């Protein structure tokens, strides 16, 4: 169920062994906005992904991925650039080989960057600047912490990288101390064999470094004249199962279909405003940082006011002591939540994490999550509030208040 | 020694542009009723001529007595 980590002829391996008739695999690159030397050189690098290789064309590729009936994937992270391509099961050691050459070989020609890769990239980072709540987050990111995660992932509209700086970041990160290889297909032992085999060629470099996280707070104000948001952050350590029981704990998102909720957000916001202003809260782990949110979204700035001040003060009131049922409950949903987010063949914020991380990612973790007490709840949420909180607003800023009002 | 050695089952034929053997095969019978068509059009079109109505609708049995001279000893002077 979870991923084993093994490492052969000096590449990372993870596999998985499903009872399906479909397969998976991806490569995990530490190379995505933290490390980019400039601005946007990682969201270009990572749309360079199936382009010409030196053995085949973006045509082959394409059309030939086709013909075979598979699905070429790219996604780009604060942290990660994964490049993943799922398939039916009589069709591995075809896209291992794909994959091992687009890593490996992927000569840039000058030409593609300005007719195909670049906009690409601008349709995405319009796209993306289009959504209001995305946006809103990305702030509340550079705002909490500095620069280390903090960076902007997407391409600005006014950055223009040349062919030799993304040439010469692939040169330093595509190297075989710089990923891993995760597959999750119904037979382990042969990708393993497969992936040892042709993952063997890529010249072994060294880890990117980069410094330690920089923590510190912030407040940004915008104006909008649709719907209203007023966004919290707590930045935390490194992720620990305590976090994420305070995460559902909090709670904000019904379990019933059609219903309130009986969270401490959700009632809250019922006792504040008569639900008309929705509060939600998630916890988004990384590699050595997290950062936990508390969403508040509505139409009436009022409204959304008094139940930041409701949430708020039902958030402070956790620091003296829980009774034992919202424990109970928080524990329940904290464990159904994080081993939900393991079923999907795509690797998201959290199976990452884990995967990265070599120290028990998950096989202790869920160990872990059983053992949580008041106490230490109580002693994360005070840990939490000695430093000020960052907040993003959007709308009408006369309204909306700043966080000493809250 | 094969275009996408995985899936050997392919093959290119000879092509000018995106003229091809087995598209070729297809429009034959099109061509043959434009061809029917046009004959058939142009037949039509002249059956009044002098020539062709003596050579081709006369000797046609059960046609060529509409198509005959029904002049008696009143005739040309």
């Amino acid at each position: 169920i979870s991923y084993t980590p093994k490492k052969v002829e000096g590449v990372s391996f993870a596999g998985r062994e499903t009872p399906t008739a479909t397969g998976s695999l991806s490569v995990v690159i530490n190379a995505g906005s933290r490390y980019q030397p400039d601005a946007g050189v990682s969201h270009l690098l990572e749309k360079f992904a199936f382009k010409t290789t030196e053995e085949r064309s973006a045509l082959r590729i394409t059309r030939e991925s086709e013909l075979l009936g598979g699905q070429l994937s790219t996604q780009i992270t604060r942290e990660h650039i994964i490049l993943t391509a799922r398939f039916l099961n009589e069709y591995l050691e075809y896209y291992a080989r794909l994959l091992a050459e687009v890593v490996d070989a992927t000569k840039f020609l000058p030409f593609q960057l300005t007719e195909e890769v670049l906009p690409t990239a601008r349709i995405e980072s319009e796209l993306f600047r289009e959504d209001i709540l995305r946006v809103a987050m990305a702030k509340l990111h550079e705002k909490a912490f500095h620069r280390g995660i903090g960076n902007e992932v997407y391409l600005p509209a006014s950055a223009s990288p040349s062919i030799s700086e993304i040439k010469d970041f692939a040169s330093k990160a595509y190297v075989k101390s710089n990923f891993s290889v995760i597959s999750s297909g119904p037979d382990v032992q042969k990708a393993s064999d497969l992936c040892a085999k042709y993952f063997a060629v890529i010249p072994d470099g060294s880890p990117l470094k980069s410094a330690p996280t920089k923590i510190s707070s912030g407040e940004s104000r915008v104006y909008s004249k649709g719907t209203n948001y007023f966004c919290l952050g707590f930045p935390a350590p490194a992720a620990s199962p305590e976090l994420f029981v305070l995460s559902s704990i909090l709670g904000g998102d019904a379990a019933v279909k059609w219903s309130h909720g009986n969270t401490l957000l959700a009632k809250a916001a019922g006792t504040a405003s008569e639900y008309k202003a929705t509060a939600v809260a998630d916890l988004t782990p990384y590699s050595d940082a997290s950062l936990l949110s508390v969403v508040i979204s509505g139409s009436c700035p009022k409204a959304i006011k008094a139940t930041a001040s409701e949430s708020f003060k039902a958030l402070k009131s956790l620091s003296s002591n829980i009774p034992n049922d919202v424990v109970k409950s928080g524990i329940a949903m904290a464990k159904t939540k994080y081993l939900s987010a393991f079923e999907p063949v795509t690797l998201n914020a959290i199976s990452a994490s884990s995967l990265v991380s070599a120290s028990k990612g998950s096989d202790a973790f869920i160990s872990g999550f059983d053992k949580v007490t008041p106490a230490s709840i109580s002693k994360v949420v005070s840990s939490l509030l000695a430093k000020p909180a960052s907040t993003v607003a959007v709308g009408n800023l006369d309204v909306l208040p700043y966080y000493d009002e809250l | 020694i094969s275009f996408f050695p995985n899936k050997p089952m392919y093959h290119v034929q000879p092509h000018i542009s995106f003229i091809t053997p087995e598209r070729t095969m297809k429009t034959i019978p099109a061509f043959s009723r434009w061809a029917f068509a046009a004959v058939a059009g142009v037949f039509v079109f002249a059956m009044q001529v002098p020539k062709v109505k003596t050579t081709i609708l006369q000797p046609i049995a059960f046609i060529g007595d509409h198509f005959k001279d029904k002049t008696p000893e009143e005739d040309k002077w």
